């Protein structure tokens, strides 16, 4: 458990400053989408149609 | 008198409790710096998760 655990944290640690960003970039991107969850779902749909 | 009849008391019970805390310490204490590098490792990515 301490070696692997060891590993795939020096591995997270290695792109921290990437992994930091890409958390902030996910939520401003789910938020945008959420704000328009109904019209994307509606377009979906008539799309698919 | 007190800490005569305490001793044996829990004379019986020690060895094994002995034996058993110096095993489960040893486990730790020949991977000190595996353990203290996962701290370090740990704090930075706890930190970030954190900060976010």
């Amino acid at each position: 458990v301490i070696k692997n655990l060891n590993t795939v944290l020096d591995t997270t640690v290695r792109h921290q400053k990437q992994f930091d960003e890409t958390l902030v970039n996910f939520e401003t991107l789910i938020t945008g989408l959420k704000n328009r969850a109904d019209p994307i779902a509606t377009s979906v749909a008539d799309i698919s149609d | 008198n007190v800490l005569s009849e305490t001793v044996d008391q829990t004379s019986p019970h020690l060895s094994a409790a002995l034996d058993g805390v110096a095993r489960f310490s040893e486990t730790i204490g020949k991977r000190d710096e595996d353990v203290k590098k996962l701290l370090a490792s740990a704090n930075k990515v706890a930190t970030v998760l954190g900060d976010r």
